[PDB]
């Protein structure tokens, strides 16, 4: 009689059909990615086409249930997440225009090529050519050439395409009752109808702004130290008070400063932690690495891996006969089947990545009992954070000594931990202003506060104001330089990394408090504490059926993102850094540029 | 010294689906029960009304054996006084039942690549079933208000499929189930232990 029970029915049918269809599609994707052929491409294409047809059919059918007459919260969330028609609300002509533009962006970004000005037939891709060029070369001119050539080759092509992309995205956002596409992406963190846990679409903006306001001081201090080191290295290219050149940040866009460690290391004579020699000496292989990570997860009380995981997952490069793409990815095929695919090498890097991937696997297995439409993280930012926190825990030298990979005679000291935290800062602190920059720029572009003929002007002005980076070569509005990034050109939200950065350290602080550990957080380990495991599982089982705020409180007891874990975790590095920065200028002037003399 | 077709019931090939549970009638035997032990490593042996070691010392008038296949969780679901989609729409077991249940893992005979779609089960029925009922319905369901005809938007075909494949988890794995029912009622018992 009532409509909510009809929705219950329809969902009961949909879950069972979708389990089988999605299993078929994802198994086709797996057998493609483990074995690169053509007929595998055909099979995965057929499976994905069937899956997409099923999705559009189900959305079209279930759209007739009005949400205003559902009281059960889980049913409401299921039917809402189902009902988002997305692109199909727009006309078919504009829809095919959009998908053609998307494919055009993908082809230009993945196949963009730049040639050196001396040999027209010798040209390089971004990966691995330009990536290696600006990740390994110390020559100013080569880095500048790579940066400028890549940008002038890709952004000029992608500019009008991105303009029409934004136009259609705004149109479809206004069709779906959103003011802008940025609001469409901000809709991910939205919850309603739960007292004491609600969250508005402007609340995310306010929260991220306030958090960046608190996180800035460490950032200008690190900027000053890195500027001093770079001026020491490059006296004639860097002003003591000006912004850093873009092509001197270690990667293609200044995303991470992980590269600049070799030049900015405080103490270059202290040994670094690397148990790769321990890997080879004890003849460790992939099976032993993953059994290690297994017993690591067991130590907190998490279950074993399933027999199918060890049996059928591909734990090594499949030789040379068959080719595979082994970007570290965890696959949740459903029906109680979980898999891992990545080319294991005997290094400590792969040792950490294995723990990260198995953290993903444990997350996926924890909410396996939830229905099909809710088998996902409480929001987008929980999966990768939970993956990275296990790696952070395993990277502690205490665990290495405990598991017999570091000699007990190794002497921990202030210098080594200072080096370690500076590495972690160059990896983590460097990216936060850049992600904030890119996401806020995209947001104000979508909202319309920046007319077309000064997008890039406002972009670089705000960079020199906030991230403290100045371009080495002037650009006009003919460029689409932001599109030179994977995420910008290929339709992904980017505030996810800032949210993940806050979340992982909130989790780490909470669990380390639960583990009754004493001393610096960077030396904290959670192993052999079943209380930590049960605390983790108490949110692991939830999925996304309840508000993400409740899930966060289930772990930390707080209902919002907060910056105290980050600053507390980096505090000793903060006091060291302010100690050094007494004889250097803090802050950056926006007026100085390399090309202004 | 005539024995039951116990081999002929525990070694078939086409155990019917749960929506039509195949019933074999057992009588005029002597009842070897070492075969109830040696056959397969087993996964579940929950006996309710009879001691599982003290069964050879009993005489029964009639005994019924029902065999069908279900998923892993449903094996735990088959029990006196339970709830769920297999215990309320396909098979109901009486609260006063006295017998033993059997559950072992079938991964080599009843399993295939490219999917298996020959088996079915029923998620939709107007009400609850009564103990020991067979119901091969063919009608189309109805929501609460529409005089619908055929497979309406709120009127569905109440049969689904057990997609079976050999790369599935143990929890979703296709177990083989047969249930053994006795009757302790005063009548000439035609089956007894040696
Ligand atoms: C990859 O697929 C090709 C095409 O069928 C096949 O010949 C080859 O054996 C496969 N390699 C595997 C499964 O390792
Ligand atoms: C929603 O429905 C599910 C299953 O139908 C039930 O377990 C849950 O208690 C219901 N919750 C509310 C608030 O109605
Ligand atoms: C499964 O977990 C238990 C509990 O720690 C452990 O004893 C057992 O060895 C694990 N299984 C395997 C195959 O190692
Ligand atoms: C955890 O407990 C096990 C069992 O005694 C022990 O072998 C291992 O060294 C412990 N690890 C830590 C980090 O305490
Ligand atoms: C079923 O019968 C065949 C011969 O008809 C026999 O080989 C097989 O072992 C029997 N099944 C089992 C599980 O013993
Ligand atoms: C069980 O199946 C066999 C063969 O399909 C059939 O001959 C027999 O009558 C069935 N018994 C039932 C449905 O009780
Ligand atoms: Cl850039
Ligand atoms: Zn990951």
């Amino acid at each position: 009689s009532t409509i909510e029970e009809q929705a219950k029915t329809f969902l009961d049918k949909f879950n069972h059909e979708a389990e089988d269809l999605f299993y078929q599609s994802s198994l086709a994707s797996w057998n493609y990615n483990t074995n690169i052929t053509e007929e595998n491409v055909q099979n995965m294409n057929n499976a994905g086409d069937k899956w997409s047809a099923f999705l559009k059919e189900q959305s079209t059918l279930a759209q007739m249930y009005p949400l205003q007459e559902i009281q059960n919260l889980t049913v409401k969330l299921q039917l809402q997440a189902l009902q988002q028609n997305g692109s199909s609300v727009l006309s078919e002509d504009k829809s095919k225009r959009l998908n053609t533009i998307l494919n055009t962006m993908s082809t230009i970004y993945s196949t963009g090529k730049v040639c050196n000005p001396d040999n027209p037939q010798e040209c390089l891709l971004l990966e691995p050519g330009l990536n290696e060029i600006m990740a390994n070369s110390l020559d100013y001119n080569e880095r500048l050439w790579a940066w400028e050539s890549w940008r002038s080759e890709v952004g000029k092509q992608l500019r009008p395409l991105y303009e029409e992309y934004v136009v259609l995205k705004n149109e479809m956002a206004r069709a779906n009752h959103y003011e802008d596409y940025g609001d469409y992406w901000r809709g991910d963190y939205e919850v309603n109808g739960v007292d004491g846990y609600d969250y508005s679409r402007g609340q995310l903006i306010e929260d991220v702004e306030h958090t960046f306001e608190e996180i800035k001081p460490l950032y200008e201090h690190l900027h000053a130290y890195v500027r001093a080191k770079l001026m020491n290295a490059y006296p004639s290219y860097i002003s003591p008070i000006g912004c850093l050149p873009a092509h001197l940040l270690g990667d293609m866009w200044g995303r991470f400063w992980t590269n600049l460690y070799s030049l900015t290391v405080p103490f270059g004579q202290k040994p670094n932690i690397d148990v790769t020699d321990a890997m080879v000496d004890q003849a460790w292989d992939a099976q032993r690495i993953f059994k290690e990570a297994e017993k690591f997860f067991v130590s907190v009380g998490l279950p074993n891996m399933t027999q199918g995981f060890w049996e059928n997952s591909m734990l090594t490069d499949p030789g040379n006969v068959q080719k595979a793409v082994c970007h570290p990815t965890a696959w949740d095929l459903g029906k109680g089947d979980f898999r891992i695919l990545m080319c294991t090498k005997v290094t400590m890097d792969d040792f950490l990545t294995a723990h990260h991937e198995m953290g993903h696997i444990q997350y996926d297995m924890a909410y396996a009992a939830q229905p099909f439409l809710l088998r996902n993280g409480a929001n987008e930012g929980f999966h990768e954070a939970v993956g990275e926190i296990m790696s952070l825990s395993a990277a502690t030298p205490k665990h290495l000594k405990s598991i017999g990979l570091l000699s007990p005679d190794f002497q921990e000291d202030n210098e080594t931990e200072i080096n370690f935290l500076l590495k972690q800062a160059l990896t983590i602190v460097g990216t936060l202003p850049f992600t904030y920059m890119l996401e806020k720029w995209r947001w104000m572009v979508f909202k319309g506060e920046i007319p077309k003929d000064q997008w890039m002007k406002k972009w670089w002005e705000m960079k020199r104001e906030i991230v403290g980076v100045v371009e080495p070569v002037p650009h006009d509005e003919t460029y689409c330089d932001p599109a030179s990034l994977f995420h910008v050109s290929n339709d992904y939200s980017f505030i996810r990394y800032y949210t993940r950065t806050l979340y992982q350290f909130q989790f780490q602080e909470a669990l380390c408090q639960a583990a009754k550990h004493e001393g610096p957080l960077h030396k904290c380990d959670i192993s052999n504490s079943t209380e930590a495991g049960q605390k983790l599982f108490n949110m692991l089982r939830l999925g996304k059926s309840e508000p993400w705020t409740l899930a966060l409180e289930n772990v930390v007891g707080a209902k919002n993102m907060n910056v105290r874990p980050l600053l507390n975790y980096f505090e000793p590095l903060f006091t060291w850094l302010k100690d050094q920065n007494k004889n250097s200028f803090v802050g950056w002037s926006t007026d100085w540029s390399p090309y202004a003399d | 010294t005539n024995l039951c077709p116990f081999h002929e019931v525990f070694n078939a090939t086409r155990f019917a689906s749960v929506y039509a549970w195949n019933r074999t009638r057992i009588s005029n035997c002597v009842a070897d029960y070492s075969v109830l032990y040696n056959f397969a490593p087993f996964f579940a042996f929950k006996c309710y009304g009879v001691s599982p070691t003290k069964l050879n010392d009993l005489c029964f008038t009639n005994v019924y054996a029902d065999s069908f296949v279900i998923k892993g969780n449903e094996v735990s679901q088959i029990a006196p006084g339970q709830t769920g989609n297999i215990a309320d729409y396909n098979y109901k077991l009486p609260d006063d039942f006295t017998g033993c249940v059997i559950a072992w893992n079938s991964n080599k005979l009843d399993s295939k690549h490219s999917g298996n779609y020959d088996y079915w089960y029923r998620l939709f029925r107007k009400s609850k079933l009564k103990p020991f009922e067979r119901d091969i319905s063919t009608e189309i369901y109805q929501a609460g208000n529409k005089p619908c005809k055929g497979k309406g938007p709120n009127c569905y075909f109440p049969l689904q499929s057990y997609g079976f494949r050999p790369t599935y988890g143990v929890g979703h794995q296709p177990y083989r189930v047969v249930v053994l029912s006795f009757e302790l009622l005063h009548a000439p018992a035609t089956v007894c232990g040696p």
